[PDB]
């Protein structure tokens, strides 16, 4: 039902072609972005406080 | 504790556990292949080979076994029709219990490699530790891969001791197991031909011999060693994943666009044969030909033979299926049974008419009939209310020749619209959808199968690639960074990045 | 104190790469608006 | 010779000017000639 | 704890010896480049032959060549 | 840690800017000092870590350090000669340049 | 070429693979390592002490060079006896056993 | 014999190695010049 | 350092506005040479030959609906090099022909494989975790799976997509109204790794700015910073209770955090991209086989799938003529699919 | 700090900044300006006219078949 | 002629640029 809505909508009011739809397409594709980079970024900088056989999140 | 993640980390510095896992691995993948081809052997339908081939019913491995020459079964029927003479012990049943046997063989070395892992063999002279020296470790093993693949493409393909390989036809009517002899020339990168084949496993053999033994006698460079990490394991399994990915990636494109290596009378058309008429073509050539010869339409389309006709269909089509459509196409289309005979459709003043053919991209295609020269003259209507091509209008009639239905007529408008809604598949066929309950959708061949299942593991194996070699190269840091990590993180502080001998601007 | 800085350097030749073909297309675009059909 | 800066400030005035004039002659470029539909 | 003799194990123990010994300096990175470089050359010359980006007079690449 | 001074932040007229650059105010220190909606101070001011880690963010991160720039620049060395030199050259641009989109254009 | 030159080798030091360790490094160099070649062992399967050195040398090119003489005396008079080239007398000798 | 697409594959292939030597004959002039005193 | 690598390694890797390193051979000549054709495609060359369109400034078209097409289904997947056998060195038939978008594609691999690698170098240098790099790997496998695998597993370039806006959403609308790729599973975890991803970053950007310490006397929080301080500078034990009180579970390990956020974006774009390799092979998962004999023996049983399905036939029969012009299609008006007075 | 480059708000500040690039820019607009409308954008990268989208010869959309006569046929579709 | 016409124009601006700079350029080079 809900891709049923989708298209519909596309037939009769071009919501691809509206800004504002680009705009929360590019929200979402920004906040994935920056959501990984985040993430990785601060996977990336953890200061040792365990071993190797076991998870950081344990540190 | 251990993460569920890392279980398998404990015998990355054990070299007899390590072999003891290796063994495991081997004995399950042995154990599959001869209990898949048993499960083959017992639902396999030999009786027709023509309108009801292997990879009509799903078949998996028993291709990949006749390819290299295995044709004979101790059930006394042959691949090819006849009867077996004399099997011997090398069928296909003969194959799966060989390769039962060696997984349980491997399973019993697995156990005692497992048990007995102390051997001194595995210790390093110098400092009594456990260590490989994985430089001349590959160099063993090139060499006697450059042996292997050298023996393969000088006794088994060329027949001098083997069988030799799968060689047919470019139609794919008549091919048998023959040995092939060697192709030197520009004519050897023909993916086309098995020539290429031997001329390749016997140079390449030749090479990795040389190369293994190079391998052994030159010891590794300092740079390179420090550089690529020598001293660890992950790095070669980082570059074992990145070349098992390319030869998936390349046997994933071979099978798809077919090759020599991959012959359609035991994997199916490819999609390309339909989109472009590769059989339509000779078809219609040969049937030109025997039109030159002075005889009649009927004699004419009574000598194309029912395997050619049925290479020309939609239905045999690899890129016509589903996803989570299980199962053979017999399971969706039905076990064909005779060719119908060529449908032509004539218009009421004696013009030929022609449907057109429905692209590999729909799911569902209009009904319209072409002339010769390309222009609409009628169609089946989705709007009756005002039709100016309706074929009551036109009033087109339909005519067999050759097959069942040769020599009949119809004019019946609902019958002409049925078989101009048949004839958009090709061929039109006679199908058994009752001893299957078949569904009546469309499914894929072994060679879509093999493409799809291969594409998503080169995938999948790219990412292994990308992350061993990082663990291999960032493994100082596996744990974390340095307490205090400022200094050499500051913005200007030294010439060079991370070097501290050049503390400047 | 004296600060003395390189005029050319990589980053000058990275701003300017995209700098210059970036002009010379804004110049082209500004004069397509003004043909008529 | 000539001693004295440019301020800051004034530089982005006029930059911002200049472009809010290009993204104005586009837009009216958009409503007349190519692709204006009439 | 020395390990596990066996007649195996002493008869293969030469081939696990020399576990650090490395070539000083660079070694022989310059011959791998080139042969790197020619295994490259060939790979782009088979790409194209199948591509068909390069024509050859005796190569039909097609079906047909299995005549 | 962190030494205020050397952080090239002392090349600047206002005296307010120069405050709000270092991330430092002396007003919001005082304990009677109160902001626009009424909110009474607790004396940390603009950071409450700023003796133990030296400044704040602002004063550990400039960019803009009026201290680092070319003491050339300031001056045009080719004076008023260079700089009717660049007026007669523009004019005579200015004017080649209309005059070829003129010409080029269909009038 | 110098194949025969003295080798002169370096010894790197085993790579940490712990597992119960916080920090595991790679392997530096130990020091500087130069064998003693041309010694032989009871190994059976390496019973040289180095592959590059000239006594080793020397016994494979007395191998070859024997093995090369007998061969082209007995491709000549082979070819001179039976008629058929030496290339094409393995082939026929393969088909059917003779001499 | 060759045909043209044959010669033109031959001289890609040099192009492109003459852009690679280009680049690294680049690099190393650059690095020689401006180098790091220890 | 006296070797030719050593002098060679010094000034690359040297500390820069832009770093260089010895992956910026492979990365800045391509990404420079992509971003120009893409942007030379835009602005000057045409579509009128290959596609029978208009996709650049000079024809009349904005930012929106130009576009680099690409080739012709007779050129099959040719690579389409200037010296090829089409093109035989002539760039303005090159361009005509549309061997910018092989151009701008093959280059456009290198740089992202050159991006990778340049932030392994970059991460080995300041002797971090290359999780940065790793996180990579869902992009690069999303562009390889779709301008890639897809266009090879197909007739040939001609159904790739184009580099631009409008005909970006010429090749979703494709794709839904072919393969029913909305009722594919791999794209329904890639659309919820999306959205959790989404979800992740807002609710952590919100819950952080929300559980500030007290560093400071001015309503501005964002001057009660110091990067080098060591306490932290939200209370973790405050957002865990809020949100364990209003949604039930909360978070209570910083490091898992932030490898969940990492996890969920990466996760999502793999399923996603395995999804299409397997549409490569029209593998799609179109049809519910028991929903439609139901429906084909019961004239009364309808449901939202048959909907969509009568929708996909409708856009396949009413794109199909100009989408694909070598298929020639001449379809009367009274053969394509219609509804009652619309 | 500073990697050792000039700082851009001390360049962007300068009068020999504004001096140098008070020609360089205008004149990059002008050569952009000059190469669209005297013709060079057409012939150069081989897009129609808006008279040459429709030849006397066809009246339809272009169609290239060939794909090792493509250049050829690219050539006879372009004649005008 | 057309590609000669913005060649010629472009000539000035090397030459204004080449007058403006060469003294500090120099001065680096060096
Ligand atoms: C997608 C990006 C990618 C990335 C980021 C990495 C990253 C890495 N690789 Mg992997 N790899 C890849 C793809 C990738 N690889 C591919 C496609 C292969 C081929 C199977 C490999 C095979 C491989 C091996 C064999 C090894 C690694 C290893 C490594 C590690 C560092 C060494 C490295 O830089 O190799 C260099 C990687 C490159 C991709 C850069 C080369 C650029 C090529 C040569 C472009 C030249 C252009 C081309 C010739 C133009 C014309 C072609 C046209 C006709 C089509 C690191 C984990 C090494 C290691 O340390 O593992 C532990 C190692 O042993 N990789
Ligand atoms: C920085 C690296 C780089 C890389 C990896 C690529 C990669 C690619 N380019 Mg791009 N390109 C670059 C920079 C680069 N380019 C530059 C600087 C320019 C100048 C503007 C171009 C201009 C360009 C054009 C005009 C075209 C491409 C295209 C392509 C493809 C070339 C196919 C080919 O057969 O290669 C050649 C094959 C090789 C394997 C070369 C390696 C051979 C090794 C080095 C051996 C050397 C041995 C030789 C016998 C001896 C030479 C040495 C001696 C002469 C000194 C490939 C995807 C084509 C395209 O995209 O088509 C759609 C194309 O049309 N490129
Ligand atoms: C060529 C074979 C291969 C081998 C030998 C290894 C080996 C290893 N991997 Mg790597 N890896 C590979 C390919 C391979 N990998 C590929 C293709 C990928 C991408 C998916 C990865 C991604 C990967 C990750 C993300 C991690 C490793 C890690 C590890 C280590 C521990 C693994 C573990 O304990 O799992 C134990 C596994 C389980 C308890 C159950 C997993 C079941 C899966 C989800 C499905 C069931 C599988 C099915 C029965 C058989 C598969 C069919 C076959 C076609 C693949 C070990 C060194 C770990 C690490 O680095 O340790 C430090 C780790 O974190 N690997
Ligand atoms: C152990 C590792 C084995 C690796 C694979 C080896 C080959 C397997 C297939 C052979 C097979 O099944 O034969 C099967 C055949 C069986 O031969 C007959 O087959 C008929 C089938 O209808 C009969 O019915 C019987 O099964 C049988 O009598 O074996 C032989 O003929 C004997 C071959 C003996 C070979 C011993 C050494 C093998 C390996 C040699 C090294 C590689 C090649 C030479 C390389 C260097 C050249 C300078
Ligand atoms: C053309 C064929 C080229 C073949 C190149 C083979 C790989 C050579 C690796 C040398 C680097 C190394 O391992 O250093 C090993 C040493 C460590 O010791 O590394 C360093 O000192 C720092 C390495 C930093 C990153 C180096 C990347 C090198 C990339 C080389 C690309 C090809 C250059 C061709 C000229
Ligand atoms: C532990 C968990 C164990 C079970 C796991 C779940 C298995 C789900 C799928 C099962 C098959 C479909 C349902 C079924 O029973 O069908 C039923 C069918 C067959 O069942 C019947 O078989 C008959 C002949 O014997 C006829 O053909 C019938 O038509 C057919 O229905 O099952 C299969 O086809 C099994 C196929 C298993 C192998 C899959 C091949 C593709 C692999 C792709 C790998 C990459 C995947 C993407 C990347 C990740
Ligand atoms: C999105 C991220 C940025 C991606 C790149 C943007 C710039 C690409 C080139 C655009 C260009 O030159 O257009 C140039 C075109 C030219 O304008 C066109 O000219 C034609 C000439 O024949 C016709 O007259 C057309 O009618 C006319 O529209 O301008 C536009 O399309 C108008 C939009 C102006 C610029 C919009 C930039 C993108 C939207 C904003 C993004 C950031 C939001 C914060
Ligand atoms: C992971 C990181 C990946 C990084 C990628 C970096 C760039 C990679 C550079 C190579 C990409 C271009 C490859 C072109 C292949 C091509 O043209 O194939 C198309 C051609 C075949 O050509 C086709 O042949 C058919 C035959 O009936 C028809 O005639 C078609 O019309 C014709 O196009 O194949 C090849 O050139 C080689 C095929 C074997 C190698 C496969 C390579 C990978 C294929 C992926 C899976 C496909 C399914
Ligand atoms: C009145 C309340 C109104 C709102 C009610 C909300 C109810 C939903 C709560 C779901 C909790 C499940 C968490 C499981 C796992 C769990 O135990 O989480 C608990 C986990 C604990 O984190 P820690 O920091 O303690 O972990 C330490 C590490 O060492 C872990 O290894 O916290 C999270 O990961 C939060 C993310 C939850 C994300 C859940 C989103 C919703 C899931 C999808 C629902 C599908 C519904 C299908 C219906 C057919
Ligand atoms: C003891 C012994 C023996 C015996 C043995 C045996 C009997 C064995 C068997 C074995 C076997 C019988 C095995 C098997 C195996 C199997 C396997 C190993 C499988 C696997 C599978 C999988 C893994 C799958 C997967 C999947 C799925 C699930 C679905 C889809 C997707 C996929 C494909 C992924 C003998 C007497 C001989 C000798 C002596 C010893
Ligand atoms: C700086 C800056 C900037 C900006 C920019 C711009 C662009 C601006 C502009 C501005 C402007 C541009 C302004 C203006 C204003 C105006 C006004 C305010 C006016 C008023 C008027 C009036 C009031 C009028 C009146 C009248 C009437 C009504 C009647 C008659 C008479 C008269 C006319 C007088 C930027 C963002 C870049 C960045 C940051 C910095
Ligand atoms: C093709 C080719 C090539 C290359 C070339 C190149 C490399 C080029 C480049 C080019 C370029 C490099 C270009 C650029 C352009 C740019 C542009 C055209 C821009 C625009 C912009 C805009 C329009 C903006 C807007 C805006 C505003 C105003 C506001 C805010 C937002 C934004 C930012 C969006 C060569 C010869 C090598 C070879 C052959 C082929
Ligand atoms: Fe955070």
């Amino acid at each position: 039902g809900t891709f049923n809505f989708m298209i519909v909508f596309q037939a009769e009011h071009n919501i691809l072609m509206h800004p504002f739809h680009m705009l929360g397409v590019a929200g979402v594709f920004g906040g994935s972005l920056f959501s990984a980079m985040h993430g990785s970024l601060v996977t990336s900088s953890l200061i040792r406080e365990t071993t190797e056989n076991e998870s950081a999140n344990e540190g | 504790g251990l993460p569920w993640y890392r279980v398998h980390t404990v015998v990355l510095n054990d070299p007899g556990r390590l072999i003891a896992v290796h063994l495991m691995h081997t004995s399950l993948v042995s154990g599959w292949a001869g209990s898949m081809a048993f499960y083959e052997l017992a639902v396999f339908d030999p009786s027709d080979p023509v309108l009801n081939p292997m990879w009509r019913q799903g078949m998996f491995v028993l291709p990949f076994m006749t390819r290299l020459g295995i044709t004979q079964s101790w059930g006394g029927w042959t691949i090819s029709g006849e009867t077996a003479s004399n099997p011997g012990i090398w069928s296909y049943e003969g194959v799966a219990a060989a390769h039962i046997i060696l997984s349980g063989l491997l399973f019993a070395a697995s156990i005692w490699h497992w048990v007995y892992w102390d051997l001194e063999l595995f210790r390093d002279p110098r400092t009594s530790n456990p260590a490989l020296d994985l430089p001349k470790i590959f160099g063993i093993h090139l060499f006697l891969s450059g042996l292997l693949c050298f023996g393969f493409g000088a006794f088994h393909v060329t027949g001098l001791f083997g069988p030799g390989i799968w060689v047919s036809d470019p139609y794919g009517i008549t091919g048998t197991v023959q040995a092939v002899a060697p192709s030197w020339d520009a004519t050897g990168f023909d993916p086309y031909n098995p020539g290429g084949i031997s001329a390749h496993h016997i140079a390449a053999g030749i090479l990795g011999v040389l190369a293994g033994l190079f391998h052994l006698c030159v010891r590794p460079p300092q740079r390179l060693y420090n550089g690529l990490r020598m001293g660890n394991i992950e790095t070669v399994l980082s570059s074992s994943i990145a070349a098992v990915f390319w030869a998936a990636f390349v046997v994933s494109g071979t099978m798809w666009y077919g090759s020599a290596a991959t012959p359609i009378e035991l994997f199916g058309p490819t999609r390309y044969q339909w989109d472009l008429g590769f059989f339509q073509q000779e078809i219609e050539r040969r049937v030109q030909t025997s039109l030159a010869e002075g005889k009649s339409a009927s004699q004419a389309w009574a000598e194309i033979p029912e395997k050619l006709a049925f290479y020309d269909y939609i239905g045999n089509n690899p890129a016509k299926g589903g996803l989570f459509r299980a199962g053979a196409m017999n399971s969706g289309d039905g076990i064909a049974v005779g060719w119908l005979g060529h449908a032509v459709f004539k218009d009421k003043q004696g013009n030929e008419l022609f449907v057109r053919r429905m692209p590999t991209f729909f799911e569902t295609f209009p009904v319209v009939l072409l002339d010769k020269d390309g222009v609409v003259r009628a169609d089946v209507p989705f709007r009756r209310s005002e039709s100016k091509y309706s074929i009551e209008q036109v009033g087109v009639s339909v005519t067999f020749y050759g097959g069942e239905l040769d020599g009949v007529t119809f004019s019946d408008p609902a019958t002409v619209k049925k078989y101009a809604r048949r004839a958009q598949l090709g061929e039109i066929f006679e199908f058994d959808r009752a001893t299957l309950q078949s569904d009546g959708v469309f499914r894929t061949s072994p060679r879509g199968w093999f493409t799809f299942a291969h594409l998503c593991f080169a995938l999948l194996f790219f990412f292994g690639h990308i992350w061993h070699g990082a663990r291999t190269i960032f493994r100082d840091v596996f744990a974390g960074i340095d307490a205090d990590l400022d200094e050499q993180v500051e913005f200007g502080a030294f010439l060079k990045l991370g070097d501290t001998s050049t503390r400047r601007q | 104190k004296s600060y003395t800085y390189p005029i050319f350097t990589v980053r000058w030749l990275a701003v300017h790469a995209l700098a210059v073909p970036t002009v010379f297309f804004l110049g082209a675009i500004t004069a397509m608006q003004f043909i008529q059909r | 010779g000539t001693t004295g800066r440019i301020p800051l400030w004034l530089v982005g005035t006029v930059a911002g000017v200049a472009v809010i004039a290009l993204v104005g002659i586009f837009f009216y470029g958009s409503y007349v000639g190519l692709g204006s539909s009439l | 704890d020395t390990g596990i003799s066996t007649p195996l194990g002493t008869l293969l123990k030469p081939l696990n010896s020399e576990y650090g010994k490395v070539a000083p300096g660079w070694g022989t990175t310059v011959l791998m480049g080139i042969f790197m470089a020619l295994f490259a050359v060939f790979l782009v010359i088979i790409l194209e032959i199948y591509n068909s980006s390069v024509l050859l007079d005796d190569v039909t690449m097609s079906w047909e060549s299995l005549a | 840690k962190i030494d205020i001074s050397k952080q090239g932040l002392n090349s600047i007229q206002n005296e307010t800017v120069k405050l709000n650059l270092m991330g430092k105010s002396k007003t919001m220190e005082s304990k009677d000092w109160v902001d626009p909606q009424g909110r009474k101070g607790k004396g940390y001011g603009v950071y409450r870590f700023a003796n133990k880690y030296g400044a704040n963010v602002d004063g550990y991160s400039p960019i803009y350090t009026p201290d680092t720039w070319s003491e050339s620049g300031d001056s045009y060395k080719l004076g008023t000669k260079g700089l009717i030199a660049w007026a007669g050259l523009i004019v005579v641009l200015l004017g080649v340049g209309i005059n070829l989109v003129i010409s080029t254009s269909a009038l | 070429l110098g194949l025969s030159r003295p080798a002169e080798y370096l010894q790197i030091d085993l790579d940490e693979l712990d597992q119960n360790a916080a920090v595991n490094k790679a392997g530096g160099v130990v020091g500087a390592f130069t064998p003693v070649a041309d010694q032989v062992s009871t190994d059976s399967l390496a019973p040289y002490s180095e592959v590059f050195g000239l006594q080793r040398f020397r016994e494979c090119e007395l191998i070859h060079g024997r093995w090369a003489m007998l061969a082209c005396l007995g491709a000549l008079v082979q070819e001179g006896v039976t008629g058929d080239s030496w290339v094409a007398a393995q082939t026929l000798v393969y088909n059917q056993p003779q001499y | 014999a060759a045909t043209p697409s044959l010669n033109n594959l031959i001289g890609s292939v040099v192009a492109g190695g003459l852009v690679l030597a280009a680049i690294a004959g680049a690099i190393t002039a650059v690095s020689n010049f401006d180098s790091i005193r220890r | 350092k006296r070797g030719w690598f050593d002098v060679v390694d010094d000034w690359l890797r040297r500390d820069r506005f832009v770093f260089v390193g010895w992956s910026g051979l492979l990365l800045f000549p391509t990404a420079y040479l992509a971003l120009g054709g893409w942007f030379t495609g835009t602005t000057f060359v045409t579509s009128w030959y290959t596609h029978g369109l208009a996709s650049s400034y000079l024809e009349g078209c904005n930012f929106l609906t130009a576009a680099v097409s690409t080739p012709a289904n007779s050129m099959g997947h040719s690579l389409l090099f200037l010296w090829g056998p089409e093109a035989q060195g002539d760039f303005t038939r090159w361009c005509q022909l549309g061997g910018l978008w092989t151009f701008v594609a093959l280059h456009g691999s290198f740089s992202l494989i050159g991006f990778m690698l340049r932030q392994f170098e970059i991460a080995r240098s300041v002797k971090i975790r290359p999780y940065n790099a790793i996180a990579f790997s869902a992009p690069i496998s999303v562009f390889v799976s779709v301008f890639l695998i897809y266009p090879l597993g197909q007739s040939g370039w001609f159904f790739a997509p184009s580099f631009g806006v409008a005909a970006i959403f010429r090749f979703i609308l494709f794709f839904q109204g072919f393969h029913n790729w909305t009722l594919n599973p791999f794209h329904m975890m890639g659309v919820a790794g999306v959205l959790g991803a989404a979800l992740l970053c807002a609710i952590h950007g919100a819950t952080v700015e929300n559980t500030l310490f007290e560093d400071g006397d001015g309503a501005n929080t964002f001057r009660a910073f110091n990067p080098t301080q060591a306490e932290e500078t939200y209370s973790m034990v405050t957002a865990n209770r809020f949100w364990s009180q209003i949604f039930g579970v909360a978070f209570s390990n910083k490091r898992w955090l932030h490898f969940f956020m990492l996890f969920v974006p990466v996760t999502g774009l793999w399923m996603s991209a395995i999804g299409v390799v397997g549409l490569a092979l029209n593998l799609r998962a179109y049809d519910f086989v028991s929903q439609e004999i139901r429906a084909a023996e019961d004239p009364e049983f309808e449901t939202f799938y048959t909907k969509n399905i009568l929708l996909n036939e409708g856009i396949r029969a009413w794109m199909a003529a100009q989408d694909q012009p070598h298929e020639k299609l001449v379809f009367p008006e009274e053969v394509l699919p219609r509804g009652n007075a619309l | 700090g500073a990697t050792g480059e000039r700082p851009f708000s001390d360049i962007l500040t300068s009068i020999r900044y504004w001096v140098i690039h008070s020609i360089t820019i205008p004149s990059l607009f002008i050569a952009g300006w000059l190469f669209v409308s005297t013709g060079l954008a057409y012939d150069v990268f081989g897009s129609p006219r808006p008279n040459e989208y429709f030849t006397e010869d066809r009246q339809e959309t272009p169609l290239i078949t060939d794909r090792f006569n493509a250049l050829e046929q690219v050539k006879k579709l372009s004649e005008v | 002629n057309r590609f000669g016409t913005i060649a010629l124009l472009a000539v000035p601006v090397i030459g204004w640029v080449l007058f403006n700079i060469l003294g500090p350029l120099q001065n680096q080079l060096n």
